[PDB]
């Protein structure tokens, strides 16, 4: 199976959001649930993304203020200026991060729920606008061959 | 803040980008 890129499909960007949001919480110890190299690169790219950032700024979920009705809001123009001028893989795992940060945040703040809402969101903008450029980018096999080497 | 947020988002992703080229 060598002829298409993995997790060529929406399906597998389900899978590969549901991994993610999954592990982020495990760092917590709080646990959740709703190929293999990609999951385990965009792991290892989100925790060095996240290392970097927190040498720079305070912790991201300083500046979120989520509450039940306004977290999709939040959500939706975080990203949509995330990508506004357009998408690059690092901007793609900035995204990964950010929906990890805010299923944290939920779980801290006792909204929970909310990380169910937030794993379709960002499946679905993935899905919708992220999928196309990834496809036409190489696919996630040139993500991995991009970030696979630490730092 | 959410627009502070977002910059501090895009920007360190663009430096992740730079880097991994």
């Amino acid at each position: 199976g060598s002829m298409a890129h993995a997790g060529r499909t929406g399906y597998d960007n389900r899978e590969i959001v549901m991994k993610y949001i999954h592990y982020k919480l495990s760092q917590r110890g709080y646990e959740w649930d709703a190929s293999e190299v990609v999951h385990l690169t965009l792991r290892q790219a989100g925790d060095d993304f996240s290392r970097r950032y927190r040498r720079d700024f305070a912790e991201m979920s300083s500046q979120l203020h989520l509450t039940p009705f306004t977290a999709r809001g939040r959500f939706a123009t975080v990203v949509e200026e995330l990508f506004r001028d357009g998408v690059n893989w690092g901007r793609i795992v900035a995204f990964f991060e950010f929906g990890g940060v805010m299923c944290v945040e939920s779980v801290n703040r006792e909204m929970s729920p909310l990380v169910d809402n937030i794993a379709l969101w960002m499946t679905e903008y993935l899905n919708r606008h992220l999928h196309t450029w990834i496809q036409d980018n190489g696919g996630w096999d040139a993500f991995v061959e991009l970030y696979g080497p630490s730092m | 803040d959410m627009e502070n947020l977002s910059r501090r988002l895009k920007v360190t992703g663009d430096l992740f980008d730079i880097m991994s080229g």
